[PDB]
């Protein structure tokens, strides 16, 4: 029944601080054998252990970010408290609070993760995407929508306001030297249906409010 | 500074099959390793500590061994829902540090990638900016290989790309590349190609355009 809930502030500037709160409970971090800690993942990266704290104030820290790097717990609201400074666009993660536990072995292995809180480093401003068409060529077609230089992730991309599922490929953002991201969503479908079926896809990039639906057509 | 090394990010195996995970530590560890299991969306979760012991819940099949620097995981009989990313970790000595991880994905036939080439749009270009982007559709294997030529000439440095996770349905993989030019440079050529080569592909296919 132990259950970590990460807060934090979803972007920030390059030099900025980044402060993330873990609220926990189903136990207290006050029972010995017991430790509360951070841990990273970057997208489609593996996992980076930053910093936890014992039961007993304790606290470790990953070496190659100890300066930046602040830990801190208050019982007195079962919270833990991380701040990193300074961050840069590396710092652009998945953040995990995750209880650490001593066993009669040995100790240092993570047995209850949160759900994370995404951090994304950046200069960027907030900007809705450019949707492009991407035209079925003259069996099986495929036709989608280019979706262009957006900041942040997420978009969610639908096909004819969620009717079209089947043979949909959205696919993941890259992220352009710009500091935008772009991605493409495309859907495959029968050549006989290219001159009676519509198709658009619905666009939704909910941190500019913004909403976008564009038909794609043979050309 | 223990290096924890998983020699594949990706390992195939099928409903029912028995499949082990191997990892390697760059210094003795003793048997403090732990195996972490993460599905998509989800964050991770502890599976084995200890190199061998099992956490309370976590079904029989999987399993763990070893001891010094070397560590396997063990499923019996791979179910469905065991598809996902694989990570150890070294929990013998700070900093702790896990290894590169390894996708467990599903085996099916071969199918070769389907082909499809999309020139820039109008709106785009009068913007300013020409994306071409290069569709592989629903293949298996994973490993494909494309090159974007333009004029005959290889393209390097220009072209970003992504792939799906293998799909829940079919078990195929997608990739799509985009080549960015500027409308300038975009308009100093003719001919732009995309070439693919393939396990299922006994020739290579190449999908082209002519601009405008």
């Amino acid at each position: 029944q132990v259950t970590l809930k990460e807060s934090g502030p979803g972007i920030l500037q390059p030099s900025q601080t980044l402060s993330l709160t873990c609220s926990f409970s189903g136990f207290s971090l006050s029972t010995s054998g017991m430790g509360l800690g951070w841990i990273r993942q970057p997208s489609g990266k593996g996992l980076e252990w930053l910093t936890h704290i014992w039961w007993d104030d304790i606290k470790r820290y990953n070496p190659d970010l100890r300066s930046r790097l602040t830990i801190s717990k208050d019982t007195s609201s079962s919270q833990i408290f991380l701040k990193i400074a300074s961050v840069d666009t590396a710092d652009t993660a998945t953040y995990y609070c995750a209880r650490i536990v001593e066993g009669s072995y040995s100790s240092s292995y993570f047995d209850v993760w949160g759900a994370g809180t995404t951090v994304t480093v950046s200069s960027a401003s907030t900007k809705g995407p450019s949707v492009f068409p991407l035209a079925p060529s003259s069996g099986t077609a495929a036709l989608g929508c280019l979706v262009k230089d957006y900041f942040p992730e997420p978009v969610t991309v639908s096909w004819n306001s969620g009717a079209l599922t089947s043979g949909v490929h959205t696919f993941p953002a890259v992220l352009q030297s710009s500091g935008l991201y772009s991605l493409s969503s495309v859907v495959t479908v029968p050549s006989s249906s290219l001159g009676t079926q519509t198709y658009i896809c619905n666009v939704n990039h909910k941190p500019s409010n913004t909403k976008v639906d564009k038909r794609v057509e043979p050309k | 500074d223990i290096v924890m090394t998983q020699p594949h990010k990706f390992m195939s195996t099928s409903v029912e099959d028995r499949v082990t995970i191997t990892c390697k530590a760059s210094q003795d560890v003793i048997f403090d390793v732990a195996w972490y299991q993460q599905k998509p969306g989800q964050s991770p979760k502890l599976l084995i500590y200890s190199a061998s012991s099992r956490v309370s819940g976590v079904p029989d099949r999987f399993t763990g061994s070893g001891s010094g620097t070397d560590f396997t995981f063990t499923i019996s009989s791979v179910q469905a829902e065991d598809l996902a990313v694989y990570y150890c970790q070294q929990h013998y000595s700070t900093p702790y540090t896990f290894g590169g991880g390894t996708t467990l994905e599903i085996k099916r036939t071969v199918a070769a990638p389907s082909v499809f080439i999309f020139p820039p749009s109008d709106e785009q270009l009068k913007s300013g900016t020409a994306s071409v982007v290069c569709l592989l559709n629903n293949f298996y294997p994973r490993e494909a290989k494309y090159q974007w030529k333009v004029d005959n000439a290889l393209q390097s440095g220009n072209s970003q790309e992504s792939v799906t996770e293998q799909d829940s349905k079919d078990s195929t993989y997608s990739l799509s590349s985009t080549l960015t030019l500027s409308k300038a440079d975009y308009e100093k050529h003719k001919v732009y190609a995309c070439e693919v080569t393939h396990q299922g592909l006994s020739s290579p296919v190449t999908k082209s355009f002519n601009r405008g």
